[PDB]
């Protein structure tokens, strides 16, 4: 009983936004992919989850304690899931034609720090990369503007995915 | 949330047929070759059961073999913020779509031969733009669109409702339902009719009938006639029942189903007309139910809805009626003209002022008879042009009634038969029992003067005989 | 094929993309599409010279012009040249 | 010259069944396994291909394979001296006949089962005698009954004329149609109904149709209806239209070719009681054609037919009608009694005496109608027993008119939509119109009233609710 199967009773039955203030390890994955599991099975409609992460590693240890499903659902980390859920379908849309679609995210010789440059890039030489300070995210607001700017991402967003697991 | 029309560009028997769609279609018609070629165009498209076999050689219109065979359909897309289904297309398409177009969406089909390994592959492509359509991603044996939609063919019920009620909320199920009156007694075909235009668990459908009675409770659906000629050319009709005439809706509905398989329909009033009417035609022309011919019950419903409902259809509609006069309620000597506003409505006029006539007491046994007569007379004669213009259209109107002008036709049978002075007000006392005395003494050549004279150009259009 | 795509109303733009020197341009269409639907403006006056100029600016080939612009320019004069 | 009566003895799903026969018999009813039962066991009975595979132990009721299986056939084999399949039947019976029956013929068919090479053998035996039946001699294969007959099954026409003219001259034709009107069009239905009951082409048939369309111009045909209950009962009438109902029988046709596939048969007069009875039972009983009840129209032809028809084959018929009089012709003062002689012709009476009224000239407009009106009153009062007598059946005859009755039931409320002094003096003016005036402004509860009320018990009698 006690502390484990108290707080697994509540956090698996909840139906809203919750934060776990957990310890240093001691499966973390093992309590995602069990409301994971709880959220696909209580659900019978069309809707899909997206799990969230940095290393893929743990993406495939994810759907490897989950299985195999075609609902849809997306496992990986964050910079995929901005790439190829907001920027690429929609890029085209949200900026103009003149904007490219097809590009390759490189962050490994970029060190560019500005967003007017950025885009430059983005629509003359189609390169992605980071910025120069480590606590910026180019891609993540290049995001935000494509979300804000375009109404066919809103309705594929929020058309598709229902719950978003972030760790 | 809702079809808009589907463009067939080359198929076994099709040209080029654009068929303006809705949820809830039935097609009919006279040849069953073009009807089931539309459905196997819906499986084509949609069910990938059958499109995985790809096109033969006979699936090209003439085995021309050259000819790319093109088949779109077109979505709304537009009734967001409250419907699902919209998620359900939305979630799917993903990035194909562009916000200026952020309603319509097009599925296309096409196909063209290899002649060389004797194939024809068919590619599928989406998208909200008419040209520059992509095509539809997939892994392998699949792709998206059949992650959309659910088909279901029923050929020769209840047990989809609480199928659809428990299971199929992924996809949007579209039914193809194909004869379903095929060894069915006519109470389960109504029972039928009332589950497929009542309840709500049929949403989406693609009938295909031959029997009236199967479309009995029809609303808020696209009827959708193929007609009798070798090439297909389809009409096509928005049929839904205004609020109005929601009192009566049975009875509208019971006289169209039988009026909807005919090619040329006769309007008119009462059962005396008709008792008359097929006593004629029994020995004029025997046979004209076989060529198309019908008569239909009207009796007192405006002919605003059946003319509406057949001219869309291309079938022809004849109408014979009276230019009678109603009173008003609770006013003496004020009168409205019935027939005129009746044939005027369907043109398209405003209705006639109201005309008061002033009779005196006296007696109103008989005298009143003629004194509204030569009074519809004086009515008759005034607007002889619109008469005119009726008579352009499938219009006739009578100078007083129906029996008035039987009797300028046949006066001297109907003298002889009846055995009275005037044998007119014989007729309109009891007008059941003595129009069947009538048409039991009324022997052959009475009707071939009924059928050869000016004022009964109805039953000649009936018959629609290029004599001329 | 750029006067066909203007004066007619319907004429598609890649009809006039299927001929600029060796084509397989796509995405890029729509920059000069702005250009030229900048030019369905009439404004008879003298917008045409710098609006070609930035025409054969994006399209290169240039200084293939001065008597050829002036040829070009007599056609749309009269805002018709034959109706 | 014409078939007598088949009695199964066990089949299937017959216990006993004694149907009697003719030539160009037609049946119809609910259940499709006891129909095509009949056609199989008359295909048992008559032809080679499906009597030589034996019964199974499914051929049996239920399964209980210790009961012989008896199918017995009578003919007339009376009218000679003029007809030809007579003498193909004499030529081949030889001796099996007495001089003393030399009418009435018997063809029988016999069956047990074996039980230990699970085997059910066939034997046919024939003969004038009820019993002392001999077997049907045959040397190899086939038989002499073989010789007889030619049975056609047809199951999904033109052909069929043109061979039985050229050819099929040495044996006598039977047809088993079963189901024609699958994929059909309904003038191709008509059609086949002119071609099977008026050419002469189709001699012996046995039909089985869902479709009213494919019955138009019955005449001279057996009329089988099988019932609703698991236990196969069968009920069957000899249908020919008189020769006075002749100017009227298509009408006639076109009516009880619908009526004849119900359970439940309301006979009106007029369309403003067709109108009011679905608006009606569309508040209080919403499905009742999907439950077997149907709402017949008449319009003045002595109700003699349709109960005569609908009596013998075990459908119920309920009458609502009103006594009016009938002014002779060319004689003042004389009426007849319409409704009362109606109503009192179906249990077999007398036609009642003609009756003179003394109605001095004066005006004639308005006080000849209560002047009519109180007599029918008397007459009503007079005639009580025989009333009662109709109220013994299902005979509902009216004081005065249905309207009278409908004031009667609820008042207020039409004074309430009509705005007048007298409420049925507008009613019975534009008989059509004001009638859908009225229940385009009937709300519910107005229905109920309606319903539940002592002059009113046909539609109670329709909808057929055992509540008490």
């Amino acid at each position: 009983m006690i502390e484990d199967e108290m707080s697994r009773e509540q956090i698996i039955k909840d139906g809203g936004n919750i934060l776990v203030t957990a310890g240093a390890g001691s499966g973390k994955t093992t309590i995602l992919v069990s409301k994971i599991e709880a959220d696909l099975k209580e659900n019978k409609t069309h809707y899909s989850i997206a799990a969230v992460t940095f290393t893929n590693k743990a993406a495939k240890e994810i759907e490897g304690r989950l299985g195999y499903s075609s609902r849809g659902n997306f496992i990986g980390t964050n910079d995929g899931f901005v790439e190829s859920e907001i920027i690429r379908p929609f890029i085209k849309d949200a900026f103009g034609n003149d904007y490219p679609d097809n590009f390759t995210a490189e962050y490994f010789d970029n060190q560019f720090a500005s967003y007017d440059k950025g885009l430059q890039v983005l629509k003359y030489q189609n390169i992605l990369g980071t910025y120069s300070n480590p606590k910026k995210n180019f891609k993540f607001q290049l995001a935000l503007d494509i979300l804000k700017k375009s109404l066919v991402a809103r309705q594929y967003i929020f058309s598709k995915y229902f719950k978003i697991f972030i760790d | 949330m809702k079809f808009s029309n589907i463009t067939i560009k080359n198929f076994r028997n099709f040209e080029k047929v654009n068929i303006n769609l809705d949820n809830k279609n039935v097609i009919f018609g006279m040849n069953d070759i073009g009807k089931t070629n539309f459905l196997y165009a819906l499986r084509f498209l949609l069910d990938k059961e059958i499109r995985k076999f790809g096109f033969n050689k006979s699936d090209y219109h003439k085995h021309d073999t050259s000819k790319k065979i093109e088949i779109i359909l077109t979505l709304d897309l537009s009734n967001y913020e409250k419907d699902e289904d919209t998620k359900k297309l939305i979630s799917v398409v993903k990035g194909a779509r562009t916000s200026a177009n952020a309603d319509v969406f097009y599925i296309a089909l096409e196909s063209k031969y290899d002649d060389k390994e004797l194939y024809g592959n068919i590619i599928l492509k989406w998208g909200s733009e008419l040209d520059n359509l992509i095509d539809i991603p997939g892994r392998g044996n699949i792709n998206a669109l059949d992650n959309v939609f659910k088909v279901i063919y029923i050929n020769p019920y209840s047990i989809y409702n609480y199928l659809a009620k428990k299971k199929y909320e992924d996809k949007i199920v579209i039914y193809l339902i194909e004869e379903p009156e095929i060894s069915l007694h006519r109470s389960m075909q109504i029972a039928l009719s009332k589950q497929l235009f009542e309840q709500s668990t049929y949403k989406y459908f693609f009938l295909s009938t031959h029997s009236p009675e199967l479309l009995y409770e029809m609303d808020n659906t696209r009827l959708i006639r193929v007609h009798s000629t070798e090439k297909v050319v389809c009409s096509s009709h928005m049929y839904n029942v205004e609020e109005a005439y929601g009192s009566v809706k049975k009875k509208l509905n019971k006289a169209l189903s039988s009026a909807l398989f005919a090619e040329r329909v006769l309007l008119i009033e009462g059962p005396s007309e008709k008792i008359l009417f097929e006593k004629v035609l029994d020995e004029v022309e025997p046979e004209y139910e076989l060529n198309g011919g019908f008569l239909l019950e009207v009796g007192g419903t405006y002919f605003n809805h059946y003319v509406c409902t057949l001219n869309d259809l291309g079938i022809t509609h004849i109408i014979k009626t009276d230019n009678d006069l109603k009173s008003k309620k609770g006013k003496k000597g004020v009168y409205e003209l019935l027939g005129l506003n009746r044939c005027l409505n369907l043109l398209g006029r405003e209705n006639l002022d109201e005309i008061t006539i002033d009779i005196p007491e006296d007696i109103k046994g008989k005298k009143k008879k003629e004194r509204l007569n030569e009074r519809k007379k004086e009515i008759f004669k005034q607007y002889k042009n619109e008469v005119g213009e009726f008579l352009g259209e499938r219009i006739y109107l009578s100078e007083i009634d129906l029996e008035n002008d039987l009797y300028s036709a046949i006066g001297e049978s109907m003298k002889r038969i009846f055995e009275n002075e005037d044998p007119v007000h014989y007729l309109q006392k009891s007008k059941l029992f003595n129009m069947v005395e009538l048409v039991n003494n009324l022997s052959t050549k009475d009707c071939f003067d009924v059928f050869e004279h000016e004022k009964f150009a109805c039953l000649k259009e009936l018959v629609g005989s290029d004599r001329g | 094929e750029v006067i066909k795509y203007v004066k007619n109303d319907r004429y598609s733009i890649y009809d006039l993309a299927a001929e600029i020197v060796g084509n397989l341009s796509s995405r890029e269409i729509k920059e000069i599409q702005k250009i030229i639907n900048e030019l369905l403006v009439p404004n008879i006056n003298q917008v045409l010279i710098n609006q070609v100029l930035i025409n054969l600016f994006a399209k290169l080939e240039i200084t293939l012009d001065t008597r050829e612009i002036t040829a070009f320019t007599e056609v749309m004069m009269t805002n018709e040249f034959d109706i």
